[PDB]
């Protein structure tokens, strides 16, 4: 069963690089046990992934990928895994562990840029995978892919990318009940490398007259 | 598990272990079989009836099945192992295919087992 | 299905797509999902159809009888309370769920009603399968005091989002504008996805279709 | 959900959280979980939405009838007992937990907690809803009897915000309702007005305002 | 369903068993001989699943014939029955066979001998037995007119009566039965009882 | 508790002919009632004259496609020869069956030219049975495509002993058009099909890819 | 499905339908339900199609290896017993194979019915599938040992057609095979849609 | 389930000023074919026909009950009931048993008013599906939807409509094992009613 | 479990049925006549739970007789069948009877008729009918040999053949069948098919 | 069960209750839930009493091997990761929460929560057991960074007694361990020494003392 689980991890391929956002919450049933669980990591030189779902399993996937990437690096023969190979390895491991009826309970968003070809893709807890311009997991797949599809552009700027991604993440924060206001945006680019935003919280709006007074009256509401 | 090439080629290409097996055969009780128009008479030379030997319990000519009878020459102890394997496989052939074995099938099976023993290790 | 409700400055706007399905197959490409209850009240039905039409029709009749009895124009709170009193007593077995809107002596009203009788009063509402796809648009673009044209634009955007992003609902967009006096209903306001193919030469029925008997009646 | 009721010298300050969820989705962000029974008595609805709503309606109906019959402001005790009349009468069907608060010339400001199953417990304060559990420890060391309308208001805000910050089922704006001799005063505190507890940051429009 | 029943008479033993071969509701064969000559002087009537019956009885026949070849002297009936029980018991908790067995055989010295073995291996030298739903009628009849020294013709008359009662009073009365006898001269088939 | 499978939808179609074969399938993946991606290609070219189109569970479909590429590469290496279409068909039947007790949730349709050059189509089920046909369809929209395909492309079953002739084969262009109309009328009435049509036409001069824009809802 | 076979004076006939139905839907009606294991032997599909096909390829391969090893063509009894054992090793696995093995041994014809749980019968007339009841209903009436080949084939066709008519899961072309001393030959295949109106003329 | 206990296929389709309603013709316990001449289409009055797919018994009960109500309406009002009104009546009397529903999936088709076609099918509890191109019900639902979607045209003379509904029904029923054994198609025009029985596959 | 079937000749409608009454495995009785006479010109074979069969058949006969005396003109066969169907369908949702009914009759102005009434209350005027496991064999054989103009000799030959097959191929093959015929003269018993 | 660990300016102060229950019977009322793993590291045992102690034993064994092979005292990080090894590799067999705390000359006093499933979360303070719900709010409201020994210990006492007071499954004494550069120190606070919260009265030897 999933015990300590996280939530949506949206993804948006923008000009000159890739952006991924994910709140810092790990919930335990209904409680938010944890509110500072960095759920985005940088993998190798050319990659970056976030995970949703069980946080123990995600921490294990990090060990798998760290051994993979260290073994890859120690060769020093001048070729390394780009986003594509890393994502394919992730799909293979997730599917294999599904075949054992012992799944890794996570949903993985992995993306990155290598040789000027920027890749972004996803993997499910049962091996379902696809590579796209913008991906999401969990409720980010209901409440964020509509707005991502609606507003994504071929050459989205970095600031426009951040503002779109925050639009999505705020829309989730309004209506997910599993999401904490803390969150991180991760930037990966060619020749800059991965760069993870410091944690922060988004301003939210509640002062609508209909909210203040459901119905309307001097006494009732 | 003890694996070693007991049977190996000598410089001249001979299998000295198989040649020595033949030597052992050539010292065993002589046997003869003759095939007739409607009968197949086997025979063998036992070692002295006057000598205090009770032969009631073991027959030098044996049945691998109600339709197959076998005579050996050489190591008497090994003959028993062949006979048991052949009997078991004869009934097994009855049990997987309804037919009983032909003579040639069981001959081929016995020979194949005997050869396998000449190439496996240990 | 995707149904929607928005309260703009002058009144309440309702919206809904027009696909009706029975499992993975669309039974009816153009369904009428916004219903009339009273001259100032309409409701978009989601959930079990039979139940939604049954309950909305029963409340419509009750509301008309009350309109005669009192003479004065029916108000939305009456429809809401009658729907509550009916839905609850059947303990959610009648699985009708509606977005209800109107304009009254007290001004625009917008409620969501769920099969157990739980109701809400909201500035923007969405229901049906594409409720999340619509609420994306509402939580991104809604604001107070939208004018009629902006409000209708937002509702059409929400329904288009709930058409293109959810399989349960599709086809064409319909809208009902409920201002103080007049209710501007649009049978098929937005048809965003036409038929992609022409079929060129119509295909021929080679087998002559043998028939055994033909009774014929000279209908008057 | 969260619902808290606090008694101070003059009367009551019933509270709520505003989040009706249907699973993991937040069907409503500004639900009003405090309803009127009479001009001086309110109930904090919690649990099943339909059941609590209709029990509120029926109590308001019976209590209209009663207050006309007597021609006199109905008391809190009677409101609570009417809520129990239906909460206990329908143990099978109504999965509701409520807190009733009000004010009377007869007894002052009283809080009656009608937990799930239909008991009445007069209390100095009550806590309810799934977000209650995050508060027992805090309240036990916080409650001081005989506060003003102010300190009680701050305590109710703290309680509901602490439950909000940590509970999945509770969030949104904090609503409070101050009931007193002069009458009910309803308030509204968005998240922005509530304090910032352990490991929470100050809300900011866009990361573009900090960079990363 | 497969009905089989046995009996020990003067110097012989008699096993009778229906010869229908049924799928769920369909009689594919009404000629299925369910009593095998386990040996020149033994019979093994079985009742269970068709696959289990055939495979297990063939396995026991394999072992019996192997013993006969290996030692020269065939297994005595008590030894054959005990071997069958042992095998069925060892298979009981690993991969159960679902066959019930009635083993009859004539042992030159002891005399006739019927033995009863059940799905859970329970052996008992018995002078009358029965498996299937027809066991009720078989056992009642036998207990009624059986004699420890009951001869061939009269024992077979009794078996005919048991067959007729089974065929007239069971809902699933099987039409045909086979009567097999075993005495000094070896196991044999005693006349088939056609009904259709 | 988790489910080890998911209906990811889509639909596939194949129409063999005198010297060609039209494996065509849609481009859509769905988990319940939301679209995952609108660019999931279902056609997989396994050999120079074979094309596997599958619908169902995407993970299983892709695992199967990769496994068949591996087996075909091993075949090439061992025998120094590219594995003919019927050989591929039986290999895919076997590979589906070996997982008999934990089946792939993939409903497959081969296509392509047998070694002499006549187009083929092999229709399978999740357990592994298969049968050469002249046309086929599998996926969410198969039951809607098949009635129409049957009525326009119908001929005596090959089991009538005094064989009773057959309809003149629709030539390639007629086949493309028939597939297009089939998918148009299937995406019109089925919810898991649409967002694009991927037509793959395999012929003596090599395979060509075409597309047709189905509706987006 | 509905399939049948019966030995008579001039050999063994085998007749079968051509209808694969899953749930309530007709997957196809070109499914060949009579598998030729050997130029002198036919195996009939019934029950699970995947199971029957796979295990009949296995049986054909075992029979071919047997022909190679023994320099002599395996008999019908041998093949039937092979299949029965092979299936028995999977008794609890939920296989759905049940199939007639029909052939002409060196010792006259043979017809065995093998089953998914090791049930093997040597018989003189069989019929298997959901339409077996009507197949027997018709087959047993007209059957006579000495009926010539033409009327034997006609009897097999009529039986399969009647199973087809009264049965939901049986239909399509009616394939009929003849196994004799010189191997087997297909005699007829007649679409039931036309066979019906051959049998009960409209007039 | 219970809807495919008998199995049926019914279609309705709209022509220029004519309406056509088709149906299958077989009764079955489940797969037993008791009778190849069942009636799922009932004429209630000239220009109004109801097809009642689903359970056979529920169908007969609803038909007789509907005749009761319709005749009493003719005696009380003196006008034959208009199509849409009849659809509303059927919806009401199906929904009355909301929790005891009839397992029927009625199809209602009939000309009326200024000779204007009307077609609609309903859920088992009366949810109407007023359509304008065509309507399909029964076990061959999906196949009928495909066949009609691929074979329909907007405005069709009576003869084209007959040929199209016939081909759609037959091609869609051949892909269903619980339906077939003929067909029963009506072409209703404001001057003529033609009732056709079709030659089908009897398998 | 019961088997019943019908057959419509040129001027007669035969109904046959097995006559075995059972409990679990015991044929308490083999003379249980199940084909009822509703009138001088009606037969009603029924199959289903014995208690329900008897109670429903008696109820329907009561109503038929009540109609006869009150009006002076007997119910026509089609009306009797429709009344049966109505009562069975109304009981279906309230306290279902588990009886399957085949109703035959003769009316001077219409000729012989045979109605199919299922326990689900589906009514159909069938040319030939059958209920129970013997239904498969009965229907296939009738289809094979049925004509629309059979002389009572041919119809009885056909019923005898159907009975023989049902005995030969069913596992629950009942041994005794009764054959009842309806013609211009009236509902009647044709012959009893003793097997035992 | 209630288990808590809080970091202060020079170490950690892990603290837990003492009640093992087999239903509604307190089987042991002075249980010791803070099991040593090394001179540095103690771990507060939660969940099933078999899994928690067997994991503790195995990680004691591993730390004994590792420290000897290395020749230096085992860090806290190593101990937390060894506990996680077991608790995660046996994700499907073990049902035990844990809290690893200690002081080590490299990273100073640290605390690693290891809830069900084995997720090492480094935290300033952690809480587990059934009695954590009642402390979530109190500790969001009360946590401070860098307290001294006295302040941290008193917070641990207040938190655990607040859990004892409202939690059925928590009760008895309050045990605390103060791991610090100068070494471990184990304290024991009977229910008598603990404060009194809302709705608690001074204990009294008998009623003949009050009533009479």
């Amino acid at each position: 069963y999933p015990y300590v689980t996280g939530t949506s991890v949206i993804g948006i391929k923008y000009k000159d690089g890739i952006l991924i956002a994910a709140d810092m919450g790990g919930s335990y049933g209904s409680t938010l046990r944890y509110k500072s669980v960095e759920r985005l990591k940088g993998i190798g030189k050319h990659s970056l992934l976030g995970a949703s779902g069980e946080i123990s399993d995600f921490q294990e996937l990090l060990r798998y990928l760290d051994d993979l990437i260290l073994y890859d690096n120690m060769w020093d023969d001048g070729n390394s895994f780009g986003p594509k190979e890393v994502h394919n390895y992730l799909t293979r491991v997730m599917y294999n562990r599904r075949n054992k009826f012992n799944p890794l309970w996570n949903s993985l968003v992995l993306g990155g840029v290598k040789n000027g070809q920027k890749y972004l893709g996803t993997v499910n807890m049962i091996g379902v995978h696809y590579q796209d311009n913008h991906v999401a997991t969990g409720f980010g797949n209901h409440l964020a892919v509509p707005i991502l599809r609606d507003e994504w552009k071929e050459d989205l700027s970095f600031e426009d990318g951040v503002r779109l991604l925050e639009k999505c993440m705020r829309v989730l924060l309004y209506r997910d009940r599993s999401a904490v206001n803390k969150l991180q945006i991760a930037k990966i680019t060619e020749e800059g490398g991965v760069t993870i935003s410091p944690p922060y919280s988004l301003k939210t709006y509640w002062e609508f007259a209909a909210f203040k007074n459901p119905t309307a009256g001097a006494e009732g509401s | 598990r003890y694996d070693r090439a007991i049977t190996v080629f000598s410089p001249d290409g001979h299998l000295f272990q198989v040649e020595y097996a033949l030597e052992a055969v050539r010292k065993g009780n002589a046997a003869v079989g003759v095939r007739g128009t409607d009968t197949v008479v086997l025979g063998v030379e036992k070692k002295s009836a006057a000598k205090l030997q009770d032969s009631r319990s073991v027959r030098k000519i044996v049945n691998l099945d109600n339709h197959i009878a076998l005579a050996c020459a050489g190591l008497k102890a090994d003959a028993r192992v062949l006979i048991n394997k052949a009997r078991i496989e004869c009934q097994s052939h009855k049990l997987t295919l309804e037919d009983p074995v032909t003579v040639e099938y069981i001959t081929r099976y016995i020979a194949g087992l005997q050869q396998k023993y000449t190439q496996s290790g240990g | 299905t995707t149904i929607v409700g928005l309260v703009y400055q002058d009144g309440v706007i309702l919206g809904a797509d027009t696909r009706a399905t029975e499992g993975p197959i669309v039974a009816d490409k153009n369904c009428e999902k916004i219903h009339y209850m009273a001259p100032n009240i309409y409701c978009c039905g989601a959930g079990t159809a039979a139940d939604t039409e049954a309950v909305t029709d029963m409340v419509s009749s009750q509301l008309k009888l009350h309109r005669y009895h009192t003479g004065r124009e029916s108000r939305v709170i009456t429809a809401l309370t009658l729907l509550k009193s009916h839905l609850f007593r059947y303990q959610g077995h009648v699985s009708a769920a509606l977005v209800l809107g109107g304009v009254d002596v007290s001004g625009p009203h917008l409620h969501t009603i769920y099969p157990h009788g739980s109701t809400d009063t909201l500035p923007f509402a969405t229901m049906g399968s594409g409720s999340l796809a619509a609420m994306s648009v509402f939580e991104s673009k809604y604001r107070e005091g939208l004018t009629r044209d902006e409000g209708v634009k937002i509702v059409c955007e929400a329904i288009a989002s709930g058409i293109f992003n959810d399989l349960g609902s599709g086809s064409n967009v319909d809208v009902c504008v409920i201002t103080k006096g007049n209710v501007e209903y649009l049978r098929n306001h937005v048809q965003p996805n036409p038929r992609t193919y022409t079929s060129a030469k119509g295909y021929t029925f080679s087998k002559p279709t043998e028939v055994l008997s033909t009774k014929v009646t000279a209908l008057a | 959900t969260t619902i808290i009721g606090v008694t101070y010298k003059d009367g009551v300050i019933l509270g709520a959280d505003s989040r009706t969820s249907t699973g993991v989705y937040v069907a409503n962000r500004a639900s009003d979980k405090i309803t009127q029974l009479t001009d001086n008595v309110y109930v904090c609805r919690s649990g099943s939405a339909a059941d609590s709503q209709i029990v509120s309606d029926y109590v308001r109906y019976f209590l209209h009838q009663h207050t006309i019959q007597l021609g006199q402001p109905a008391t809190v005790k009677v409101a609570a007992n009417l809520v129990r009349l239906l909460a206990y009468g329908n143990k099978d069907t109504l999965q509701t937990g409520m807190i009733v608060g009000g004010w009377d010339k007869y007894e002052g400001g009283k809080i009656y907690g009608i937990p799930l199953g239909g008991t009445i417990i007069e209390q100095p304060f009550s806590i309810g809803g799934s977000g209650s559990s995050y508060l027992y420890g805090f309240l036990d060391q916080a409650w001081k009897d005989g506060m003003s309308k102010d300190e009680a208001e701050e305590l109710v805000k703290k309680a509901v915000s602490l439950a909000i910050a940590r509970d999945g089922a509770s969030g949104g704006v904090v609503r409070t309702v101050i009931i007193n001799e002069e009458g009910v005063t309803r308030n509204f505190y968005p998240g922005d007005q509530l304090p910032l507890w352990h490991e929470e940051l100050e809300p900011q429009n866009s990361l573009l305002d900090i960079w990363g | 369903m497969e009905c089989v029943f046995g009996l020990v008479g003067n110097g012989f033993a008699i096993i009778a068993a229906d010869t229908s071969a049924v799928n769920s509701i369909l009689v594919h064969k009404t000629n299925e001989d369910k009593i095998m000559k386990l040996d020149s002087h033994k019979l093994m009537g079985a009742s269970g699943e068709a696959g289990d019956r055939v495979q297990f009885t063939e396995f026991v026949q394999k072992n019996v014939s192997l013993y006969q070849f290996r030692n020269g002297i065939p297994l005595t009936t008590a030894a054959a029955a005990n071997f069958t029980r042992g095998e069925l018991a060892t298979a009981l908790r690993k991969n159960p066979y679902s066959v019930n067995i009635i083993l009859a055989g004539f042992d030159q010295d002891t005399g006739p001998s019927l033995y009863f073995i059940d799905y859970i291996a329970t052996l008992h030298k018995v002078d009358k037995a029965a498996f299937g739903y027809g066991s009720y009628f078989a056992l009642a009849m036998m207990d009624r007119h059986y004699r420890s020294d009951m001869s061939v013709d009269e024992a077979i008359k009794l078996v005919d009566e048991c067959i007729a009662e089974i065929r007239t009073r069971l809902v699933v009365a099987p039409p045909n039965f086979v009567i097999k006898i075993v005495d000094k001269d070896g196991a044999r088939e005693f006349a088939w009882r056609q009904s259709i | 508790n988790w489910s080890p499978y998911d209906f990811n939808g889509g639909t596939c179609v194949a129409v063999a002919g005198a010297d060609y074969c039209v494996i065509a399938a849609d481009t859509r993946m769905s988990t319940g009632y939301n679209i995952l991606t609108r660019d999931y290609s279902k056609i997989c070219k396994l050999a120079e004259k074979s094309v596997l189109a599958s619908s169902g569970f995407q993970a299983d479909v892709r695992a199967l496609q990769k496994h068949l590429d591996a087996r075909h590469l091993i075949y090439q290496h061992q025998h120094n020869k590219q594995m003919s279409c019927p050989a591929m068909a039986q290999l895919l039947s076997n590979t589906l069956y070996y997982k008999r007790f934990f089946p792939y949730y993939a409903f497959n349709v081969l296509g392509g030219l047998d070694n002499e050059g006549k187009g083929c189509v092999f229709t399978y089920d999740a357990v592994g049975s298969y049968e050469k046909v002249g046309y086929s369809s599998q996926g969410s929209g198969a039951k809607l495509i098949m009635p129409f395909l049957d009525n326009q492309l119908k001929s005596p079953s090959p089991l009538l002993i005094p064989a009773q002739d057959a309809v003149t084969p629709l030539s390639e262009s007629e086949a493309i058009d028939l597939v297009r109309t089939a998918f148009a009328s299937a995406t019109e009435r089925d919810i898991y099909t649409g967002d694009k049509l991927e037509i793959l036409v395999l012929n003596k001069e090599g395979l060509r890819r075409e597309y047709m824009e189905l509706r987006l809802d | 499905t509905t399939t049948l076979a019966f030995i008579f004076k001039h050999g063994v006939m085998v007749a079968a339908d051509s209808r694969a139905s899953m749930g309530g839907y007709i997957s196809s009606q070109s499914v060949k339900k009579i598998i030729e294991i050997n130029p002198y032997m036919l195996g009939t599909m019934a029950g699970g199609a995947a199971d029957c096909q796979f295990w009949h390829r296995n049986l054909g391969i075992k029979c071919r290896l047997h022909e190679l090893a023994n320099k002599r063509r395996i008999s019908v009894t041998g093949a039937s017993k092979l299949l029965a054992n092979i299936l028995y090793n999977y008794r609890g696995m939920g296989l759905s194979v049940g199939t007639m093995i029909a052939g002409w041994d060196e010792t006259g014809p043979g017809l065995y019915y093998v089953d998914s749980e090791g049930g093997r019968l040597k018989g003189m007339r069989f019929s298997v599938g959901s339409g077996s009841p009507y197949a027997y209903g018709v087959l047993d009436n007209g059957y006579k040992y000495d009926m010539t080949v033409e009327e034997a084939s006609e009897l097999a066709r009529r039986a399969i057609y009647h199973a087809t008519y009264r049965d939901g899961a049986s239909g399509g072309v009616v394939s009929v095979y003849h196994v004799g001393p010189d191997g087997w030959k297909k005699v007829t295949g007649d679409d039931v849609g036309d066979l019906h109106f051959q049998y009960y003329p409209v007039v | 389930s219970i809807f495919e206990y008998n199995g049926s296929a019914t279609v309705a389709m709209v022509g220029k000023n004519c309406i056509a309603i088709g149906s299958d013709r077989r009764l079955g316990v489940q797969l037993q074919t008791i009778a190849t001449d069942f009636q799922r289409i009932f004429q209630i009055h000239d220009r109004l026909f109801i097809g009642l797919s689903g359970l056979g018994s529920d169908a007969q009960t609803l038909y007789q009950r509907l005749v009761f109500r319709h005749k009493l309406y003719q005696l009380r009002e003196e006008r034959d009931m208009k199509p849409e009104t009849f659809a509303n009546l059927v919806s009401a009397i199906l929904y009355e048993k909301r929790f005891g529903p009839y397992f029927c999936q009625p199809v209602i088709a009939g000309l009326g008013d200024d000779n204007k076609p009307f077609i609609c099918t309903m859920d088992s509890i009366g949810a109407k599906e007023l359509a304008k191109d065509f309507v399909v019900a029964g076990t061959a639902s999906e196949s009928l939807y495909g066949a009609c979607e691929s074979m329909y045209k907007p405005d069709m003379e009576p003869e084209e409509l007959f040929e199209t509904v016939s081909q759609a029904l037959q091609a869609s029923v051949d892909r269903d094992c619980l339906s077939g054994w003929g067909g029963h198609v009506y072409i209703v025009t404001p001057t003529e009613i033609k009732e056709h029985i079709l030659k089908g596959r009897m398998d």
